[PDB]
């Protein structure tokens, strides 16, 4: 009855944009970064490689409810780096991970004979 | 009612193990355990859909069709 | 370089590999990704046109949708929502037809081998039920009665794991890492003594066990992680670890250039 | 007109507003209406 | 789960766990209030009902 639909776990709705940035007051040089139809999957991938990165000071992520999927994403770096050229580096770093261990996969199986 | 098409827990299905399962308990006279084991069925999740399974239908065919052709 | 890869065993339905050299997060995202974002084929639209068996409607479109399909060529299928079709269409949809009768004194086994596809799949590898036993008859769909009849015709359109389980390629899927607990993320319960209480697990042979003098490890990461991926039958479990790393990249890129065209 | 189906002949029968409901085959006084011509659709969720 | 609730896998849901079918039955019978007063079993009309 009340229940909703389930492609809106990951189709965007009308109206709303997949990313939104807001300032943060708390602390200098910081921003919240707001997913939509997103989850665990994308937040704790993103919160790892930023905090792999050197001039991050704080990157954390929490999805406020589990009935919507959305998640809130808080970045702040030191003084003179844009927070979104920092996750801009954490995207990129992630895409030829995944790049790299899909070719080693691949090469991997090739070497099958039982399969 | 009807053996599950899937197991609940993991979805590995399990709805074409199901005459197997009665063939290698009748005719080779294998207890449960080994049948399941022998169907693939080596997570416990799958052997509970498959071993505990009521096979109701076969009451509901012996009544008579209420629309025969 | 970058994560590495040693495949253990192969089969036609498992795949037991090390993922080592990689994040947590990395593994945990891709684990995720293979059980919920990988798209597949499976019936979605019933059709009722005769039903004279001893099964509800309902339940028998259920036990049609939680049906394998071939899913190999599904990437060349567009979904149904962002088709320029009506309802359903050869762009984006596969029309099978179950029409079975009970003329046989004893019970008829509606299997899904008697499922037939009508629409024209121009080519691709998608619609077939996916048959894995020796005797050759797919999943047990239905019982008749003699005279009974059931006369019913499905839609199957793409979809992923997230919206109905019965999309999901994947199974179960096995993930372990640090088999000899040496970076101390657990904690275990015991009575007497904890390593003789807790079974060793298989992967324990591939690790150099601790010294038991050695102090705390306090630098150490997780990585080398052992993972079994199981393959319900739609792609092959190859295909399914390939397949959930490409929705994966495709998922950050996506973040990439939302971000870039915001 | 419309159909009916005997409880027990499991015999089709066509009946008017001023028919008696029996079935003409053996006489049961049970009928169940005949399926309905209509498609219908089922989610196979 | 906190004070009895409970956390029911989706994807089990999904597959058929703990699906019910449920029915319900209405009965009408048509009564002589008189002589020539009987009830019809019909579809009413919106100009003579
Ligand atoms: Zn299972
Ligand atoms: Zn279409
Ligand atoms: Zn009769």
């Amino acid at each position: 009855m009340n229940a909703p639909d389930r492609f809106e776990l990951f189709l965007l709705g009308e109206g709303e944009s997949k990313l939104k940035i807001d300032p943060d007051t708390k602390a200098p040089n910081a921003v919240v970064i707001t997913f939509e139809k997103e989850d665990h999957t994308l937040g704790n991938l993103i919160r790892a490689e930023l905090l792999n990165d050197r001039k991050v000071l704080f990157a954390a992520y929490k999805v406020e409810h589990p009935f919507f999927a959305r998640f809130k994403l808080r970045i702040q770096t030191t003084e003179g780096y844009d927070p979104k050229d920092a996750l801009k580096n954490a995207c990129n770093s992630i895409i030829n991970k995944l790049g790299a261990l899909k070719t080693n996969f691949e090469t991997e199986w090739n070497l099958q004979t039982l399969a | 009612m009807i053996v599950p098409v899937r197991c609940f827990s993991c979805g590995k299905v399990v709805g074409d193990k199901w005459e197997s399962y009665l063939n290698l308990l009748q005719e080779d006279e294998l207890d449960e355990g080994t049948a399941l084991s022998r169907l693939g069925l080596k997570r416990y999740c799958c052997r509970r859909m498959i071993l505990t399974h009521v096979d109701l239908i076969e009451k509901f065919l012996r009544y008579n069709p209420l629309e025969k052709r | 370089e970058g994560p590495q890869v040693k495949i253990r065993e192969a089969s036609k339905d498992n795949v037991d590999f090390i993922l080592s050299n990689v994040d947590l997060a990395m593994a945990n995202s891709l684990r995720r990704v293979m059980i919920a974002e990988i798209p597949t084929l499976a019936i979605d639209s019933v059709e009722v046109e005769t039903n004279t068996t001893v099964l509800a409607d309902e339940f028998i479109a259920h036990r049609l949708g939680l049906i394998p399909l071939q899913s190999m060529d599904i990437e060349q299928l567009e979904y149904s929502r962002d088709c320029f079709c009506e309802d359903h269409c050869d762009k984006c949809s596969v029309v099978l037809t179950l029409q079975a009768f009970g003329e046989s004194e004893s019970t008829t086994n509606v299997y899904s081998k008697d499922l037939v596809i009508v629409s024209n799949l121009m080519g691709r590898n998608i619609g077939h039920p996916i048959i894995q036993d020796k005797e050759g008859n797919g999943v047990l769909i239905c019982k008749l009665r003699k005279g009974q009849e059931l006369k019913l015709t499905c839609v199957a359109k793409k979809g992923i794991a997230k919206e109905h389980a019965k999309w999901g390629p994947a199974a179960a899927i096995e993930f372990e890492y640090d088999p000899w607990n040496k970076l101390k993320h657990t904690d275990y319960w015991y009575e007497q003594d904890s390593a003789k209480e807790w079974p060793q697990s298989k992967n324990c042979e591939y690790e150099d066990p601790p010294n038991e003098g050695d102090p705390f490890d306090y630098k150490a990461q997780a990585d080398t992680f052992y993972m079994n991926v199981e393959s319900v039958g739609s792609i092959p479990v190859d295909q399914v670890v390939v397949r959930g790393i490409d929705t994966l990249q495709k998922k950050v890129a996506s973040i990439l250039l939302a971000l870039t065209q915001m | 007109t419309l159909k009916y189906i005997c409880a027990e002949c499991s015999s089709k029968l066509s009946l008017s507003r001023t028919d008696a409901v029996r079935c003409k085959d053996c006489g049961h006084r049970i009928l169940l209406k005949a399926r309905t011509k209509r498609l219908v659709q089922f989610e196979a969720r | 789960n906190q004070e009895d609730s409970m956390i029911m896998n989706q994807s089990s849901i999904d597959r058929g766990l703990f699906r019910s079918l449920f029915f319900r039955s209405y009965m009408d019978q048509e009564k002589k209030y008189g002589m020539s007063i009987t009830e019809t079993f019909e579809k009413p009309q919106r100009t003579n009902t």
